[PDB]
């Protein structure tokens, strides 16, 4: 369903946001 | 008047995602906050303007 | 079983609360050396308390 | 039976008062440590 | 952040590393406040997205919309919902405020000043500066008193609040003549917490609720001014410990007391937590069941004052230990329950027989039947009924959920108060890390224990 | 009424006090403990 | 405490005070009693309150007298909200009738010596006869426990095990009255009523009453004792 | 200078020189407890029968009324009282005070105050002996369990009659009726509690076997090994490295406790947090949150009910439910 | 004592009644080999409930 | 006759508890 | 069983108690 | 339900409760990234 697809995309985008910022800070200099 | 509200809200969601991903990146970057002043200020200003725009367009839709 | 659970809890709490300083650090878990021949918790203080 | 309630109230108030004012009686100065 | 060697605190005690860092303390606090308002807004949006209008809110598993509806937003007479837009507005405003607070907390946590004392003397503080701690406490007391007075203004001039004790089944009422009498307001405070008294859980009218809120707002404002313009007395300085962990332990004990007390409100009180929004309580559901079977057997041509039970105590109506006419059966243990649908049927001597016979109301009967069907009995799978019941009803009372979660949090926070009070006393004493091994206090006193 | 009772259940009695003698012994006991504590000051 | 200030007093001021367990006592009018108008009457809210509970126990020099007891139960002894109809003649010959209402109260009293005597304090189906000074009669006394009541070993009249099942060998012979047969035969009591302080302006009557009734018969394990109830009564005409 | 009466009394109270430390928590702990023991012995010996269910059917519970030690129990308060406070002065006579279960409330209140002040006194002696204070934090778990089964469950169900009877057979009755009501076996908090006591027995046996197995040889075989340990010594009595190596090659190398401080902390924390969880499970059941309900969960394609082990547990719950308080229910739904 | 005196109730007798309830409401669906098609009217059941 | 045996066993148990608490062997600390 | 159990309980509470008292006094009188 | 103008944003509304759990787990991730120093 469209609602299920949007829920899964939103959930994946949110749950990846934490790992995204930590990986970007680890590879972009430091200070973490 | 509803479609422009939906477009403004989707833009607000995208700007909020860009803020929550880049603002910790900008802050915790080694000497990154000094030069990311303009882009961070523009992002926050666009976020506030989009919040106000969605709020004022809610009364018209 | 209930006495054994009581003994486990009370022995762990007594040992961890009757510890010696050995410190220069707020974390007592890093204040322990496996290769030594000295007690790290005060048996005398534990006996007096209980 | 009112006398029993008065006596119990007096005993309870006595013990609670000893507790409260004993802890007001500068309890941290009964420290076996330094400071 | 820092590490283990530079602070002495491990990662699983990492917030202790920011005990003495005022700026990082403020950042953690503001980010946490953003988290709290984020949960408020996100749960409000989730509940209004999952809200069904043709069902009561206690069947749908909502806990925040009953809180907003109690204040009288989007609800009409009888507890029915008229609009969800106020709830949506509250959720969106909380989400935006959460964004602002989260940005502030993240900024102070990451690139904010480490210590505020040398650059911002107004916001700088050391834990032994009792005057500055009382100033901060006074500012927060002013904020709390202003919030209480804001609730008072909401219930007085800004649409009122939902009165479940209004005739007909409750309505959004404007509070007129709040009971500001100190005797009746503080008699709740000096009341016993047992049955028949209930301490402050047994507040039964919005007049006393708003009067107590006026009193607590005025008291909080005067206490805040007092703390701003005074200092702790020498007896308080001798009695108390003046560390940050000590202040945290005091707050922990306080919030544990509030958690237990709010658990008791959610389980027993039906005035500040209306049953039309939160579902019937335990006593309310048992009395509703007894009253519904009473009117059923009365319609079936059976005498209700007579026709005793198998134990000869009374199947329908009997006597309380004091002497009032109460509902029969095990619901005797809930004989102190007071609800909007029993009070018109209750006279000076308790449940009046002639009133229960002739002054019946169809809305009272319908509400009692609905409360009997929807008792706060359920499993953690949200299976309605007792533990033996078949997996067919999807309902657990919001009162039950709030009571369980809040007693759990109150007990954990009591234990946290224990831990932090003990560690604060040991840290001020000097033996929080162990025994000095050369100055053991037991060897300094004589044997035989 | 076949027997005598205090009938103190409910009613919201302050500290469960039905007679003024109860509140007076509360006040007297707390006051005398406070007085002993206050006279025995300036120690240690 | 009349019916005027009782009805004008709200629930929250009666709760926990015991006022809900005392009869309305008139204070106006006279004790003439004969002054009341003879004729047809259908009384309402018949009120009853005991003042003493006594049991017939002694076999000694007292010669089967009534002894004082201790009330093991709380204030669950009063009876209120009863209807009926009583007829009054000119010479004073009156009859009494009680049909429905809270006409019963399960009460347990303690004999001196640690003995428990429960009894169902009833006035139901009263057939009074006599004069205004004293009219007496008989009332129907229910058993105490219903037929669906279960004892510590299951059993009971309507529903039950009909024997002691925990041991499979002794379920007969000596213990017939305990398990083989459950007795629920109702008894009969005697009640004497006196009328005093009659107020004909409002049609409120009062006075003292004297009732003798059997105690709990249970299933017939022990013979029922005689319970004497003294106290006040109150009623309102039409 | 310590001459005034209150200063002398304070020094005597806070004196660590006593045989048993009293302290300012002990000044409440001692009289409340001795009250509870006194009335508990007297009630257990010669308590008259108590009408627990409120249906005028009294329960003896005491030895002089025909109870043995297993069956003897201080019966809970009458159901007519419920959560009302029933002290002796609120009763007209001692006879009805005993008939209505007043001793149960008095014992429960005094015992709750006593265990709370015992926990406070444990902290106080830890403070006055220069010790770390979290022994009281460890003791907060049995205190939580006692409060949950004596006060919190009566609060949640609305009647002190609903608390745990002060005895053994009464305790079993409480557990059986409790299973009927809430299906405690199917609850995660009770499952963690059971795992905690089982693991507590396991870890007690583990730690005791490891230390007693690794004692340093300082005696012979004709004298007890305990005689090898001298009290007040600073020399270690067992080989920590040998014990850790044995455990590592027994179960796992990288998943073993090489530090005695961490090992003893684990021994302290595991049963304490699990008993916290099970006490909170009882307290959540007090507000009728109940265990897992899997009655008629497995259904086939035609919709017929396929019974499971949870359905057999449901049958047990039905058997308990139709029998508990066999005369106290005038109506079907057991909402009280 | 409980058989000869029906006023003697204890928690032990409560436990005995509860265990009888377990056996009765358990046997039919716990032991399929017994083929216990036990009717409703003989199953022990208390007041209402 | 059983009740007296029970009460005697329990008072003996409390006697052993009081005896073990108050008249124990002192630690030698040597 | 009303008095045979009494005799069994008496023998159980004395015989090992007496034996333990023998050993305890045999150790206590030796320093 | 949600207002008709905000109906398509319900799927992104439903994810919003779990963010604090994701936040504490993100704190654990960051502590793993600093090698639990
Ligand atoms: C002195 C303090 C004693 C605390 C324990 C005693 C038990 C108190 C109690 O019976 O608690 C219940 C009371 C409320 O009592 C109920 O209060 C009710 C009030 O509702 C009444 O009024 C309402 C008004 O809307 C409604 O009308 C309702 O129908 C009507 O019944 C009724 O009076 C009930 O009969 C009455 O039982 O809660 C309260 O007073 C709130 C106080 C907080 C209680 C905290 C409980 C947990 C305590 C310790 C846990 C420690 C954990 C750590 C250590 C281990
Ligand atoms: C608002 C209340 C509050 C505050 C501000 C603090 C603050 C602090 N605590 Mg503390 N604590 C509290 C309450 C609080 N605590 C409570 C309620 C308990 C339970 C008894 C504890 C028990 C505790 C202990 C044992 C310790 C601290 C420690 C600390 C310090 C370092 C914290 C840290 O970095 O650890 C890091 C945080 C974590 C590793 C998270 C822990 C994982 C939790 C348990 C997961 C649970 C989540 C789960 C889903 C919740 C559901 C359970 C239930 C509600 C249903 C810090 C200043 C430490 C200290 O003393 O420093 C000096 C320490 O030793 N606290
Ligand atoms: C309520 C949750 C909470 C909060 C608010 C904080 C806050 C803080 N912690 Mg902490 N911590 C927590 C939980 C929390 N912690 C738990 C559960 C543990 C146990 C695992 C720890 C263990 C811990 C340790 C060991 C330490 C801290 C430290 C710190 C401080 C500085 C961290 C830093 O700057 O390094 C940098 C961190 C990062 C670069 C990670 C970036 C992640 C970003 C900020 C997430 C933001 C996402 C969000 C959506 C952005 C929106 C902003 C805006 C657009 C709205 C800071 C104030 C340090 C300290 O004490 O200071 C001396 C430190 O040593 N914490
Ligand atoms: C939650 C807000 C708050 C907080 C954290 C504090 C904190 C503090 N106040 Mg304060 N106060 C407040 C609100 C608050 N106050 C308000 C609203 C008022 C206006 C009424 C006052 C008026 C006030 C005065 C006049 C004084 C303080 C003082 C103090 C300090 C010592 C108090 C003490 O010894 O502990 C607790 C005190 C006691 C245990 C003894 C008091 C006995 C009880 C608590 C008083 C109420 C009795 C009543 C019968 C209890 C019923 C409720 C109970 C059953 C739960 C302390 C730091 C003292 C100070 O040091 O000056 C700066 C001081 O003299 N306060
Ligand atoms: C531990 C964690 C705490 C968790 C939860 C705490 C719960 C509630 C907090 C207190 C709420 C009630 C406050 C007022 C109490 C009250 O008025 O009691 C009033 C009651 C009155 O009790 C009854 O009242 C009835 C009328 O309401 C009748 O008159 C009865 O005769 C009378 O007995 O007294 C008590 O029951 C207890 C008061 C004394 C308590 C003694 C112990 C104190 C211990 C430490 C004190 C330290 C300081
Ligand atoms: C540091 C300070 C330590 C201790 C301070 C303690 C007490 C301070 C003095 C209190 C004096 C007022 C209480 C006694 C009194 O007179 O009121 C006693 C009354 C008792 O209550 C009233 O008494 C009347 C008779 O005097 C009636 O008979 C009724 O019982 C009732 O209306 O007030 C109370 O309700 C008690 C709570 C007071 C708070
Ligand atoms: C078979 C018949 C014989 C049976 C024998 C049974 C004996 C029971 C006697 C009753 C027990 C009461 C003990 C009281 C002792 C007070 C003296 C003392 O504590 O030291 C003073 C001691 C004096 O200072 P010191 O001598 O300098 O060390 O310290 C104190 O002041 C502390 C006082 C504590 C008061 C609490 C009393 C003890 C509570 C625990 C008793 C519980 C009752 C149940 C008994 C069995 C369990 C133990
Ligand atoms: C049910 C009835 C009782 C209701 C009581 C409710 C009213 C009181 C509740 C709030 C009192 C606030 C306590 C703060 C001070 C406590 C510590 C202290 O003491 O602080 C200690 C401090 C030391 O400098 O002194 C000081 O600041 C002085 C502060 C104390 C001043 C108050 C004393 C009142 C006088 C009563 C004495 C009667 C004495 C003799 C009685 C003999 C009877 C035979
Ligand atoms: C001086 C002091 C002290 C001490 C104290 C003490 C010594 C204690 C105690 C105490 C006690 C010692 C208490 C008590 C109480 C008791 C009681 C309260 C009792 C009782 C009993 C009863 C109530 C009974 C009843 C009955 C029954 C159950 C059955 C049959 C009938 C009869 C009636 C017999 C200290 C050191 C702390 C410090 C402070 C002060
Ligand atoms: C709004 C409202 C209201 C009101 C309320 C109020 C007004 C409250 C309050 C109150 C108060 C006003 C209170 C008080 C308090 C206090 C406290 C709670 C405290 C404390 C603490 C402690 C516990 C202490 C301790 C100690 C001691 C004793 C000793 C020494 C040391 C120390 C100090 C630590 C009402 C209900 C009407 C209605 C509804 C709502
Ligand atoms: C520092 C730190 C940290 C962090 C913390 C925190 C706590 C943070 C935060 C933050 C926050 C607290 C945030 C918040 C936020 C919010 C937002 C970002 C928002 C928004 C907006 C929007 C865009 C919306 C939209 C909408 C509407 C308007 C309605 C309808 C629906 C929707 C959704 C469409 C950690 C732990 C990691 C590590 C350590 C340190
Ligand atoms: C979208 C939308 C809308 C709109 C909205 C708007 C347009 C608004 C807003 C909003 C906002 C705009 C919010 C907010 C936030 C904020 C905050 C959250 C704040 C803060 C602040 C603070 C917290 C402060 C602090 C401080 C300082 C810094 C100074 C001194 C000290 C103190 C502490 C005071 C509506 C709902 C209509 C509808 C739906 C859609
Ligand atoms: O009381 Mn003891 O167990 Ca609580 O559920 Mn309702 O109430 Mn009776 O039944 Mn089931
Ligand atoms: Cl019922
Ligand atoms: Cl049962
Ligand atoms: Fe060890």
């Amino acid at each position: 369903s469209l609602t299920l697809i949007l829920q899964l995309v939103a959930l994946f985008a949110v749950v990846a946001a934490g790992p995204l910022v930590v990986v970007l800070l680890s590879v972009r200099g430091g200070n973490l | 008047m509803t479609s422009i509200l939906q477009i403004a809200l989707l833009g607000l969601v995208l700007v909020s995602f860009a803020l929550v991903v880049g603002v910790p990146v900008v802050f915790a970057s080694p000497n990154g906050w000094t030069e990311n002043k303009g882009v961070v200020f523009s992002g926050l200003s666009v976020w506030f303007l989009l919040v106000f725009a969605v709020g004022v367009f809610n009364s018209f839709a | 079983v209930l006495g054994a659970a009581l003994l486990c809890a009370i022995h762990g709490a007594t040992v961890e609360n009757t510890l010696f300083e050995d410190g220069d650090g707020a974390n007592t878990f890093r204040a322990f050396n496996p290769t030594q021949a000295e007690e790290t918790y005060s048996m005398v203080t534990a006996n007096r308390f209980w | 039976m009112l006398t029993l309630k008065i006596f119990v109230y007096t005993v309870v108030t006595f013990f609670v008062g000893l507790f409260i004012f004993g802890f007001l009686s500068n309890d941290p100065s009964r420290n076996p440590g330094k400071g | 952040g820092r590490d283990q060697e530079t602070t002495g605190f491990a990662w699983w005690a990492g917030n202790a590393r920011l005990i003495n860092l005022s700026g990082k303390l403020l950042g953690a606090h503001v980010a946490h406040a953003g988290l709290i308002v984020f949960w408020a807004g996100a749960m409000n949006l989730f509940e209004v997205s999952h809200f069904v209008p043709e069902k009561p809110m206690y069947e749908q598993g909502l806990i925040l919309l009953p809180h907003i509806a109690t204040l009288g937003y989007g609800v009409g007479p009888g507890g029915e919902v008229l609009d969800t837009f106020p709830y949506f507005v509250s959720g969106v405003l909380h989400l935006i405020s959460s964004a602002v607070l989260g940005f502030g907390g993240v900024y102070h946590s990451l690139i904010g000043p480490e210590t505020l004392e040398e650059s911002y003397p107004f916001f700088g503080y050391v834990w032994k500066d009792k005057n500055k701690m009382t100033n901060i406490l006074g500012y927060h007391l002013i904020i709390l008193g202003c919030g209480a007075w804001l609730l008072v203004l909401k219930a007085l001039y800004f649409g009122g609040v939902y009165d479940t004790w209004a005739p007909g089944g409750g309505d959004v009422r404007i509070i007129s003549n709040p009971t500001t009498n100190a005797a009746i307001i503080f008699g709740y405070i000096v009341k016993s917490p047992f049955g028949g008294d209930g301490w402050i859980v047994s507040v039964d009218n919005l007049e006393d609720i708003i009067g107590g809120h006026i009193w607590i707002g005025t008291l909080c404002i005067l206490g805040g001014i007092w703390h701003i313009y005074t200092t702790p007395w020498p007896w308080a300085r001798r009695a108390f410990v003046w560390s940050g962990e000590a202040y945290l332990s005091y707050s922990l004990a306080a919030v544990s007391l509030m958690g237990f007390t709010a658990c008791c409100f959610a389980w027993f009180n039906n005035t500040a937590y209306p049953s039309e929004f939160y579902g019937p309580t335990g006593p309310e559901a048992s009395q509703a069941q007894a009253f519904t079977f009473l009117v059923r057997d009365q319609r079936l041509g059976a005498n209700v004052a007579s026709a005793q039970g198998p134990t000869g105590l009374g199947k329908y109506l009997m006597r309380s230990p004091t002497g009032e006419i109460i509902f029969g059966g095990e619901t005797m243990r809930f004989w102190d329950f007071r609800g909007p649908w029993v009070e018109p049927l209750r006279g000076p001597s308790g449940l009046d027989l002639v009133k229960l016979k002739n002054d019946i109301q169809p809305w009272q009967e319908r509400r009692a039947a609905e409360y009997m069907t929807h008792a706060p009995l359920g499993s953690l799978n949200s299976v309605g009924g007792v533990a033996t019941e078949i997996n067919a009803v999807n309902f657990v009372s919001p009162r039950s959920w709030l009571a369980t979660s809040h007693f759990c949090l109150g007990f954990f926070f009591f234990v946290g108060h224990l831990w932090h009070a003990g560690r604060a006393r040991a840290a001020a004493a000097g033996f929080e890390k162990g025994i000095d091994r050369v100055d053991e206090p037991v060897l300094s006193m004589r044997p035989l224990d | 009424l076949v027997d005598d009772r205090m009938n103190g259940d409910g009613t919201g009695l302050p500290f469960g006090v039905n007679d003024g003698i109860l509140g007076w012994v509360i006040a007297g006991t707390l006051g005398t403990i406070w007085a002993i504590y206050f006279v025995s000051q300036k120690d240690l | 405490l009349t019916y005027d200030e009782l009805q004008g007093l709200t629930y929250l001021q009666v709760k926990g005070t015991g006022i809900a367990n005392t009869c309305p006592v008139v204070e106006q009018g006279t004790s003439n009693v004969r002054e009341l108008k003879p004729g047809d009457y259908k009384l309402e809210k018949f009120c009853m309150e005991p003042t003493s509970f006594t049991v017939k126990e002694v076999v000694d020099k007292g010669r089967e007298e009534f002894v004082k007891t201790k009330l093991l139960t709380r204030l669950t002894i009063s009876q209120f909200g009863m209807n009926g109809s009583m007829k009054i003649n000119n010479d004073g010959s009156v009859e009494f009738r009680e049909d429905e209402g809270l006409d019963y109260a399960a009460t347990t009293v303690k004999l001196p010596g640690g003995e428990y005597v429960p009894f169902l304090f009833t006035i139901k189906e009263f057939d009074g006869k006599g004069t205004l000074d004293s009219f007496s009669g008989d009332f129907l006394v229910p058993s105490y426990r219903g037929s669906t009541f279960l004892d510590p070993k299951g059993r009971g009249g309507a529903t039950g095990y009909d024997n002691a099942i925990a041991l499979p060998a002794k379920a007969d012979a000596d213990e017939i009255q305990r398990l083989n047969n459950k007795s629920y035969t109702p008894g009969k009591g005697s009640a004497v009523f006196s009328v005093a302080k009659v107020d004909t302006e409002t049609g409120e009557i009062a006075g003292v009453f004297e009732s003798i009734q059997p105690s709990d018969t249970e299933m017939g394990a022990h013979p029922a004792k005689d319970i004497k109830i003294t106290g006040l009564w109150y009623g309102q005409l039409t | 200078e310590n001459t005034s009466l209150w200063a002398r009394f304070c020094e005597w109270i806070t004196s660590t020189e006593n045989r048993l430390y009293i302290g300012w928590f002990g000044v409440i702990m001692i009289p409340t407890l001795l009250t509870a023991i006194s009335v508990y012995i007297i009630a257990f010996i010669a308590a008259p029968p108590v009408d627990i269910d409120g249906i005028r059917e009294p329960v003896s519970g005491s030895l002089l009324y025909g109870n043995n030690i297993i069956t003897g129990a201080v019966v809970p308060t009458s159901n007519a009282i419920g959560l009302h406070f029933y002290p002796i002065w609120e009763a007209a006579s001692l006879d009805e005070w005993l008939y209505n279960g007043g001793p149960y409330q008095l014992v429960v209140c005094h015992f709750f105050l006593g265990v709370c002040c015992y926990m406070g006194r444990e902290w106080e002696l830890s403070y006055r002996l220069g010790m770390r204070p979290w022994i009281a934090v460890a003791y907060s778990a049995p205190v939580a369990a006692a409060t949950a089964v004596f006060i919190i469950y009566p609060i949640g169900q609305g009647s002190f009659s609903d608390g745990m009877p002060l005895g053994i057979s009464g305790t079993f009755n409480f557990m059986i009726v409790f299973q009927a009501e809430h299906n405690i076996l199917m609850h995660p908090f009770h499952m963690f509690g059971v795992a905690g006591v089982f693991g507590g027995s396991l870890f007690s046996a583990m730690h005791g076997s490891l230390v007693t197995s690794s004692l340093i040889r300082e005696t012979t075989e004709n004298e007890s090994a305990n005689a090898g340990y001298k009290f007040g010594q600073e020399e270690e009595t067992y080989n920590i490295v040998a014990a850790h190596g044995y455990f590592g090659r027994l179960i796992f190398q990288y998943a073993s406790f090489n530090n005695s401080r961490s090992l003893h902390f684990f021994l302290a924390v595991w049963p304490v947090v699990c008993i916290w969880l099970t006490a909170l499970g009882i307290s959540t059941m007090a507000f009728n949150l109940n265990g897992f309900n899997f009655n008629q969960s497995v259904v086939d394609s035609n919709g017929r009910v396929l019974n499971t082990w949870a359905d057999i547990i449901n049958r047990a719950n039905l058997g308990m439910e139709v029998m508990h308080e066999r005369n106290a229910h005038n109506f079907p739904l057991d909402l009280a | 004592r409980a058989a000869e005196d029906p006023e003697f109730e204890t928690f032990y007798t409560k436990n005995i009644l509860l265990n009888e309830g377990i056996r009765a409401w358990m046997a039919a669906q716990d032991q399929p080999h017994e083929k216990l098609t036990l009717p409703e009217e003989v199953l022990p059941r208390g007041n209402a409930l | 006759m059983e009740a007296l045996v029970y009460t005697f066993l329990l008072i003996g148990t409390l006697g052993i508890i009081f005896f073990s608490i108050f008249f124990r062997e002192p630690p030698r600390i040597a | 069983v009303n008095i045979l159990g009494l005799t069994a309980t008496a023998l159980f509470i004395i015989i090992p108690t007496s034996f333990l008292l023998i050993l305890y006094v045999k150790t206590a009188a030796s320093e | 339900k949600l207002p008709e103008a905000y109906a398509p944003f319900s799927p992104i509304v439903d994810v919003l409760p779990i963010i604090p759990v994701l936040f504490i787990l993100l704190a654990f991730v960051w502590q793993a990234s600093v090698s639990f120093r």
